[PDB]
RNA sequence: AGGAUUGACAUUCUUGAUUUUGUGGGUGGUGGUGCAU
């Protein structure tokens, strides 16, 4: 979970958060989408034809061993006010996070490198 | 000469402003229609296709990571708090003299707290109140409903049997009327309808029976409305 | 080469009164040469109504890069030029409401206009004007906690301090980074600048309106060194109120 | 974001938590008048 926290901190450096369906499909048809954390089997196979199609297209695109939980992702992440910092708010926000611009900080990020090394 | 000079100066100057306004509007239509869909000809010629910021984002991340609160809206002195209490006292006194001159649906409260005898009602009803008003984002009819059924609950409890624990019933109903008055100091417009309905039905009760339709819960109904 | 009605745009928008907006200038967020052609407008010519609509559309199209594109070269400078023409130091009402509509997006406001206000030529009069127009309208809570952290780390100046004074009379609900911020503000103001700078009634009202009720997550050592703040920097406004807040302080 | 709010090409699209509604409550400083300007 520390890798998720440090990549959340990296996205908190970058802060261009386009966490939506239309911006995600725009990043899918352009060459920008490299780390998207998206839940697969939730709503009658909504997105899993094209995101997995362009995933199995010859690019890496998957630093995912297991998708993080949609109930707690965006509200352990950065979204909103102070927003129940000590009251443990776990309400559904965007629940899909993209990490932009080559997704790599300095030498302490070898764990994400060995994440997208394998399939 | 002064009146005509002022009227002529203001009329000619408003005419100047009218010329500037009408010329600006006509030129606005001309420039808008001349460069709105015609700059898609020059949208074919040329195209154009974090230190302290990251410190600020780090501090905003720490602020989202942990936060706390401050007490209540102000801080007041002893004599100033006494002055506000004295203003409330004199307000209530003169307003009273001007007046004198001129989760609970009638069984759900009992069906909820119907386990123990005397003490569980006070703590459980205070928790019901503090659990409705805390996350009450719209709960007003629920508020009115449990005030209504706590009225009805002290009514059908204060004359069932007090030949059990007299001291325990004494302290639990003193607690119930005191919490009742401290919360119904603010909520009369749900309480008064149920008081009037109890009046309206117990009149028919006394109409039917000569004496044996009067509870002794009517007495504490009189006393708690007289204290409210 | 642009279609060259930007001269006409400046020609009407210098002597605007009321009505409508140019449509190229409206859809100019979605045309890629907007800053390169606003240099061609060369907009030293200006009106209050068009300032209002322009900053509306710029906060609508405001990110970090767009903030450094428009607001950090000419816009705060036009704010500065108009307050240097306002001979009573009386800023105008439409320009006020333009700044309130500028304060909508918190996304790049920091490096946009909050940094270069203290940079060159900052007086306490314009500092209180900027603080009070902050105190009128909405502010981001956690981004303002971040702002309080970096502006207290930023060096000592009475404009920075009156920004902190007004944003502290904003009457927040204090978080932990902020209470650590105020205690290392006290480690800042020690003996230090106590021989190099003098802090009168203004800073006295700063910690007085702080210690009104800003006391809630304070350790007993922090109660000790606020009592030591009072003991060293005794003004007349220390006795009953700061003793009363020490008596009514908590963990 | 499995959709709040901002730019509308009039109904259909280029934003992204500043939200949102309740539950509360502070008044609102673009001020003058006596001081060493």
């Amino acid at each position: 979970e520390d890798a998720l926290k440090v990549v959340l901190r990296t996205a908190l450096v970058h802060d261009g958060l386009a966490r939506g369906l239309r911006e995600s499909t725009k990043a899918l048809t352009r060459g920008e989408a490299l780390l998207v954390v998206l839940v697969s089997s939730v709503t009658e196979a909504n997105i899993i034809k094209l995101v997995e199609g362009l995933a199995n297209d010859p690019e890496n695109k998957v630093p995912l061993i297991k998708v993080a939980d949609a109930k707690q992702l965006g509200e352990w992440a950065g979204l909103g006010k102070i927003d129940r910092e000590g009251n443990a708010r776990k309400v559904v926000g965007a629940s899909v996070v993209v990490v932009k611009n080559w997704g790599a900080e300095t030498d302490e990020l070898s764990m994400i490198m060995e994440h997208f090394s394998q399939q | 000469k002064k009146t005509k000079a002022e009227v002529m100066k203001e009329v000619i100057a408003k005419s100047k402003f009218y010329k500037q306004e009408r010329q600006k509007a006509q030129g606005i239509m001309e420039d808008q229609i001349d460069n709105l869909d015609d700059n898609f000809e020059d949208v074919m010629s040329e195209l154009m296709m974090t230190d302290l910021d990251k410190e600020y984002d780090i501090k905003v991340k720490e602020l989202q990571l942990d936060k706390r609160a401050a007490p209540s809206d102000r801080t007041k002195t002893e004599e100033e708090k006494n002055a506000e209490a004295e203003e409330k006292k004199r307000e209530l006194e003169q307003q009273r003299l001007d007046r004198m001159n001129g989760r609970t649906h009638d069984a759900l409260l009992d069906q909820v707290k119907k386990l123990d005898l005397d003490d569980h009602p006070k703590i459980v009803k205070n928790i019901i109140k503090a659990y409705q008003p805390k996350l009450a984002e719209g709960n007003k009819e629920k508020l009115g409903k449990f005030t209504a059924v706590l009225l009805r609950h002290i009514i059908f409890l204060s004359n069932q049997n007090y030949l059990k624990n007299v001291q325990s019933f004494k302290r639990t109903q003193n607690a119930l009327i005191s919490i009742l008055k401290s919360l119904s100091e603010k909520y009369n417009r749900e309480l008064s309808e149920e008081c009037r309905d109890y009046i309206n039905e117990m009149q028919a009760r006394y109409k039917k029976n000569h004496f044996d339709a009067l509870s002794n819960g009517d007495l504490v109904f009189f006393s708690i409305i007289g204290i409210l | 080469k642009v279609i060259k009605a930007y001269t006409t745009v400046g020609s009407i928008l210098k002597t605007w009164t009321h009505g409508k907006l140019p449509k190229l200038f409206k859809v100019i967020p979605s045309l890629r040469n907007w800053q390169d052609v606003i240099y061609v407008t060369n907009p030293e010519e200006w009106s209050p109504h068009v300032v209002y609509e322009a900053t509306k559309l710029f906060v609508s199209n405001l990110t970090a890069k767009e903030s450094q594109k428009f607001i950090n070269l000419i816009l705060l400078e036009r704010f500065r030029d108009n307050i240097e023409t306002s001979e009573d130091h009386s800023l105008n009402y439409h320009i006020y409401r333009a700044v309130k509509k500028s304060l909508y997006k918190p996304s790049a406001f920091f490096k946009g206009f909050l940094f270069p206000l203290v940079e060159t030529g900052c007086n306490v009069r314009e500092a209180t004007i900027a603080g009070s127009v902050l105190a009128k309208v909405s502010v981001p809570a956690l981004h303002s906690s971040a702002a309080l952290s970096y502006l207290l780390r930023l060096p000592f100046s009475p404009p920075t301090t009156v920004f902190i004074k007004i944003l502290l009379d904003k009457k927040y609900a204090l978080p932990y980074q902020t209470v650590d911020d105020c205690v290392y503000y006290f480690m800042r103001f020690r003996i230090g600048e106590d021989a190099t700078r003098v802090l009168p009634v203004i800073w006295h009202k700063a910690f007085l309106t702080f210690a009104q009720r800003y006391k809630n997550d304070i350790t007993q050592d922090q109660r000790d060194f606020l009592l030591e703040t009072v003991r060293q920097r005794g003004h007349k406004d220390i006795g009953p109120e700061i003793r009363r807040e020490l008596l009514a302080g908590a963990s």
